[PDB]
């Protein structure tokens, strides 16, 4: 027969949907599972990682109603060169092209630029990547395992993990967050083990790529709420991962971008007192977490019924230790609820 | 009745067969004794004693033999009247020569304890019989102890030994009444049980193929034994590779069956689908469903065969076989379109209302078009047909009219109600024992001591409080309070029968020792008398026949055996062997008695649960199978076909309606294994359209079948009633009606959907149709008529998220009340122009 043997271990394994809003950080967390537990294209994609990034930034200048110029106008044949290769799919990546984003990235619009690119759209990544530029003109040292971490890589398509931690069955799938990938979602509700939720931190001054029109951290509050009320989501307790803290953490150093300002729910706010904290540490940097943790659990309040819980835990995808820690706690718990009914 | 229980006795023949014998075995143990005691204690001066008892056992021995005959049938109970009559010739023969001094009451009462209830047990006399015999046999019997103050205890204890005996009696034979009718009736339910699995079996071999039947055929999963009776609802699909597809239909189909009386259309069209039937079951084949003039089939998905395509194409020239003979049986100018693919299929069962085994893929929809690019006399099969196909035929060009395609030509009687009758019969009987232990006093008024009086008391009041606790236990006043019956049967549960039951047991016997402190042979007629009382009080303890035969037999032993053996040891001279000899056949006899019903009552009890349990499953059998017959056809159609063969039936006026969901096409991509999860959302939705239709008032409308996509349901037929208060348009308007609740109800399905929408439209017609059936042995409800194709061309071009009206519903929902704009006159087939009109506004 073999179908009791073989329907028992498709009981025992361990299925983790893990959706989310667009480009947040979950294929990043899938990479760092493939460190922990378990071969060219990755200058290729790094590259246009970079492409995109600088002719986005350079075609993006003059883009800004508040007038930002070049503090170094001396390289416009750099910037007719950004603008000559600014739509084609093709490059070659010449080092006299490294002098070419070397020379933007030695102005000083750029640099300010990078603290505003917020205003639009652009990668949250290249702080790094203009760096690594600067060194990596030849990459005959292969890149790291953080130069993994900080690929990126647009995610849509349903693909799947199976690897073990200490006999423990892990079979997940990454699912992308665009709008028009949504439609793809209710294929992955068929009775999955959990559910784990990540959003942005810093998506407080930001927009998404559909509109350009509304904030992302409202587009992640109208996201939990059509997934939390469902009529096939009850029965799935969701751990809520609220990613890039350390990004929220030097725009809390800026101090130049307030939620306050935007949502005034934070502006008579007040700290909460049943808080665990973290060494060295900003109360305000606290307030804040605090107060997007409780502005997502006020919208678990609403509803439940004793049937689906809601597990507020804290992590970024630059500590080890954190997916370490939290994801063993997570272990725990779907042990828990693997073994509920 | 009559008949009936006479059969009974005559199957149930040796069992009292058997335990006569060993009755008789019982005769011969006496005759034994009789033989011992005359043996060798004493009476050694006449040996008239041991003839009629040696006769009597060769009448043991030789009625053994005389056991197995066959001029037996209507003797044996007579023959038992013979055995009595012996009985009494000898014990009445034998009592007299008396009255000479020395045998006293013990002896002769001993006797015909022995007889009266070796009699009323078994020897299985009728009521009357049996009765006035043991009465004059015990009148004659103590005139025989003459030759009014101690003989009217003597009349008491022969008419108390004969109520007790007939009590005996009647709850003998009802055991054996109702014993037989438990096993009767689950001798019948068993067999009515198997045939009707039979039924149900029938019913799921004529809508489905082997395999998911078998899987339901096990209850291989309980999921789908708490499907008959939240999360995703359960269906099986399986995705399954390199099958091929073979589509049939009759081309120019609009004016064919113009002049057809809806029985010849079913003569000529059953008949060629017969002739289909017995090409697929010679062809070995997987037909699916008939499309209106559309008849289908495919190759092999639950067996992938061989040579599949090759059975597929030569399976079709068979179909080309039966319009060319078929056509020249009836001679008339018809063809049909074959169109032939190979490719993989997703296929199973959506729904859970008139559902059926389907198939699915865009495969399929290559064969639909390759029929819609299709042209008569040979086979229309594709490249992936041919790029394998052996080559063995005719390939030709399928080229465009305007995809790399080929063409191939050839080549009563209840527990504790009987309680009450043993105990109130045992407590009235026990009334005149303690009268009688104290009314002998006519020369004394008064008992000695007041010891005596406290038995009675304690034990009559305990009695008196078991008789009003039972009888209003079961008479069902429920006035006062009942709580207090609760709170204290709560308490006594199996054991307590026991204890309470050896409670009422043993307390007659200390009221008969109600005399047995002081003196007692002063008069010697009080001993003989307390002793004859003593062993006949012994005899009630049988009367809870309810409980166990070595508990009660062994306590009946030792409250029957204590104080008359040690009270005959404290000092009249020669009495022993005698008295507690027969002590000893009294102790065996009701040992093996009691033991005999307490084993007939539990066997009373085994018979009555085995056949509860059958009856429940004959039960869940009706709902499971009746529940497939609700499932598959309609109504007041299996009304007609439920008791013969045929169904044809004309309709003047009905509605009906189209849904086409739009947007399942681009909703639909196959990126995963299978992409089945889609079909689990679209049958959540199927299935919540079946929700809908569970209403009571929304109950008058019939669904017809599931079409891909297309939903597709009917009225006008439910009101097979010339009621008085049914409108003649009415489930037209409330079909309507529920037309815009199925329109909310898909706007509460994308509610639930997330940054999506479905759009969907529906188109309406009322006119003539036709009621049918179609298969044989495996079947279809359907409907046709030109009506069908009015709404189908309707909704085909259809506008979303709107109703479409005809013109003529355009004349009647006015004045049932409902608003409308003229859209215009499209286009319809077989009528030129037709006059457009929507619902929304
Ligand atoms: C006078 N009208 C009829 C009387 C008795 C039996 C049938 C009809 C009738 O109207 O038949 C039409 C459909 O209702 C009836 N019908 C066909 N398929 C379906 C179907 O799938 N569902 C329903 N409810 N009715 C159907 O077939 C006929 C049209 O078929 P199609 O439009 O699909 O094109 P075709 O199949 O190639 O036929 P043709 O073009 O060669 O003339
Ligand atoms: N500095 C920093 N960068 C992060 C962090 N989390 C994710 N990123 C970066 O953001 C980029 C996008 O992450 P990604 O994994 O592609 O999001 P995604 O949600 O899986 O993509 P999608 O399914 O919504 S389209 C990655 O290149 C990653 O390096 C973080 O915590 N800190
Ligand atoms: C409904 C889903 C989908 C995509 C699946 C499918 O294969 C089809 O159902 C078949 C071929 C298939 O179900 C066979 C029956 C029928 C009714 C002939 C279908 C229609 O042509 C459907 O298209 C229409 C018109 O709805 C179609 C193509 O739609
Ligand atoms: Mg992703
Ligand atoms: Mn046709
Ligand atoms: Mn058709």
């Amino acid at each position: 027969k073999q179908l009791q043997k073989d329907k028992q271990v498709y009981r025992a394994t361990h299925r983790l949907l893990l959706l989310g809003a667009g480009e947040s950080g979950k294929s990043t967390i899938v990479k760092q599972m493939r460190i922990l537990h378990v071969k060219a294209t990755k200058v290729q994609d790094i590259k246009n990682n970079l492409k995109e990034a600088i002719e986005t930034i350079v075609a993006a200048m003059s883009n800004l109603v508040p007038p930002v110029e070049l503090a170094n106008p001396e390289n416009q044949f750099r910037v007719d060169y950004i603008l000559s290769v600014m739509n084609v799919p093709d490059f070659d990546f010449p080092p006299e092209f490294y002098e070419h984003a070397k020379a933007l990235w030695e102005d000083e619009g750029v640099r300010a630029c990078y603290e505003r690119s917020n205003e639009y759209q652009l990668i949250d990544c290249a702080q790094y990547f203009l760096d690594k530029i600067d060194v990596i003109k030849q990459d005959d040292y292969v890149p790291s395992d953080q130069d993994l971490l900080r690929c990126r890589v647009l995610t849509s398509g349903i693909f799947e993990t199976k690897f073990q931690v200490d006999k423990v069955n892990f079979h997940m799938f990454d699912v992308g967050g665009q709008r028009d990938e949504r439609r793809k979602w209710i294929q992955c509700f068929n009775d999955v083990t959990a559910i784990i939720f990540v959003v942005a931190s810093s998506s407080y001054n930001m927009v998404i790529r559909e509109d350009n029109q509304t904030n992302r951290l409202q587009e992640a509050l109208n996201l939990f709420k059509s997934i939390w009320n469902n009529r096939w989501l009850r029965t799935i307790s969701v751990i809520l991962f609220l990613n890039k803290q350390d990004l929220l953490a030097e725009k809390v150093l800026a101090g130049k971008s307030k939620i306050e300002d935007y949502f005034p729910e934070f502006a008579r706010y007040t700290t909460p007192e049943d808080a665990t904290p973290e060494p060295g540490e900003d109360p305000r940097v606290t307030r804040a977490k605090y107060f997007i943790r409780d502005e997502f659990l006020r919208i678990s309040t609403a509803s439940g019924d004793g049937r689906h819980y809601c597990y507020p835990h804290f992590t970024c995808a630059v500590d080890t230790e954190n997916i370490r820690r939290v994801f063993n706690d997570c272990r725990d718990i779907i042990q828990r609820m693997h073994l509920r009914q | 009745s009559v008949n009936l229980e006479e059969a009974c006795m005559e199957r149930c023949f040796p069992q009292t067969q058997r335990r006569f014998r060993y009755a008789l075995f019982y005769i011969g143990f006496a005759c034994l004794l009789w033989s011992i005691y005359f043996g060798v204690h004493m009476k050694s001066k006449l040996i008239v004693m041991v003839a009629p008892a040696l006769c009597f056992l060769v009448v043991c021995v030789g009625f053994f033999l005389f056991t197995f005959t066959k001029l037996y049938a209507r003797h044996y109970v007579w023959t038992s009247l013979v055995l009595t009559l012996l009985v009494f010739a000898l014990t009445l023969a034998a009592q007299f020569q008396v009255l000479t001094p020395c045998l006293s009451q013990v002896g002769s009462f001993s006797m015909c304890i022995e007889v009266l209830f070796l009699l009323y047990t078994v020897m299985h006399l009728p009521l009357y019989l049996s009765l006035i015999l043991g009465v004059a046999y015990s009148v004659l019997f103590e005139t025989f102890g003459y030759h009014h103050w101690e003989l009217l205890s003597r009349a008491l204890l022969h008419l108390c030994i004969h109520a007790i005996g007939i009590h005996l009696f009647i709850m003998s034979q009802v055991r054996s009444r109702s014993t037989f009718l438990k096993v009767g009736q689950s001798i019948m339910h068993g067999k009515d049980l198997e045939v009707e699995k039979a039924l149900k079996e029938r019913m799921i071999h004529s809508v489905m193929p082997r395999i998911i039947a078998d899987d339901l055929m096990k209850q291989g999963d309980e999921e789908s034994e708490n499907s008959v009776k939240i999360a995703f609802r359960p269906f099986k699909m399986q995705q399954i590779e390199e099958v091929s597809i073979l589509f049939a239909d009759i081309v120019g189909f609009t004016k064919m069956s113009a002049n057809k009386s809806a029985h010849a259309l079913v003569g000529l069209l059953n008949d060629l689908f017969g002739r289909f039937d017995r090409l697929c079951e010679e062809t070995k084949c997987e037909k699916i469903s008939t499309l209106g003039d559309c008849y289908y089939c495919v190759a092999g998905c639950p067996e992938p065969r061989a040579d599949h395509a090759y059975c597929c194409i030569e399976m079709g020239l068979g179909m080309i076989r039966a319009i060319e003979q078929f056509c020249q049986e009836k001679k008339e100018m018809v063809n049909m379109r074959v169109g032939v693919h190979t490719g993989t299929v997703l296929c199973g069962i959506l729904g859970m209302r008139r559902f059926k085994f389907d198939v699915w893929s865009n495969d399929v929809n290559l064969a639909n078009l390759m029929e819609q690019l299709g042209v008569a006399g040979k086979v229309h099969i594709s490249e992936a047909t041919a790029k394998y196909l052996d080559d063995r035929y005719e390939m030709e060009d399928g080229k465009v009219t305007e995809l790399k395609t080929y063409l191939i030509a050839g080549q009563f009687a209840s527990a504790t109600f009987s309680s009450l009758l043993d105990v109130l019969l045992s407590t009235t009987v026990f009334l005149i024992l303690s009268i009688t232990c104290f009314l002998r006093y006519g020369a004394a008024s008064t008992p000695p001591p007041p010891a005596a009086l406290a038995v009675f008391g304690a034990a009559l009041l305990l009695e008196i409080l078991s008789l009003v606790v039972s009888v209003r236990m079961v008479f069902f006043l429920e006035d006062v309070m009942t709580c207090t019956k609760r709170l204290l049967e709560w308490i006594a549960g199996w054991l307590p029968r026991h204890f309470i039951g050896a409670i009422l047991v043993s307390l007659p016997a200390l009221a008969v020792y109600s005399h047995v402190t002081s003196e007692f042979e002063t008069n010697i007629h009080s001993t003989m008398f307390t002793g004859s009382a003593v062993l006949t009080a012994v005899v009630q303890y049988c009367n809870f026949c309810q409980l166990s035969s070595w508990m009660r037999s062994s306590l009946a032993t030792v409250v029957g055996a204590g104080p008359l053996l040690l009270l005959l040891y404290v000092s009249a001279s020669l009495i022993g062997q005698e008295v507690i000899l027969v002590f000893f056949l009294l102790l065996l006899l009701v040992w093996f008695l009691n033991r005999e019903f307490e084993v007939s009552y539990r066997l009373h009890y085994h018979g009555d649960v085995e056949a509860d349990l059958h009856r429940t499953k004959i039960q869940s059998m009706r709902d499971q199978a009746d529940w497939l017959l609700r499932n598959i056809i309609p109504y007041h159609v299996a009304e007609q076909l439920k008791v013969s063969q045929t169904y044809s039936k004309n309709h003047d006026s009905g509605g009906v309606i189209f849904a086409s969901i739009v947007n399942f096409s681009e909703f639909y991509e196959e990126n995963y294994e299978g992409g089945k999860e889609c079909y689990r959302v679209l049958n959540e939705l199927i299935g919540d359209f079946d929700e809908l239709l569970s209403k009571p008032d929304y109950s008058s409308i019939e669904k017809i079948k599931t079409i891909g996509a297309t939903y597709m349901a009917a009225s006008g037929l439910n009101a097979t009633q010339c009621r008085d208060g049914s409108h003649p348009q009415e489930h037209l308007q409330i079909l309507f009606e529920f037309a815009k609740e199925m329109m909310r109800v898909v706007d509460d399905f994308n509610n639930n959907m997330l940054w999506f929408n479905f759009k969907l439209r529906v188109g309406f017609n009322h006119g003539p149709l036709t009621a049918g059936v179609i298969g044989t042995t495996k079947l279809l409800y359907d409907i046709w008529g030109d009506t069908v194709n009015i709404a189908s061309r309707m909704d085909t071009t259809g506008v979303e998220c709107r109703i479409q009206v005809s013109e003529e519903s355009y004349r009647v929902l006015s004045k049932m009340g409902y608003e409308f704009d003229y859209r215009g006159t499209v286009n319809v087939k077989g009528k030129g122009q037709m006059k457009t009109y929507l619902y929304p506004k």
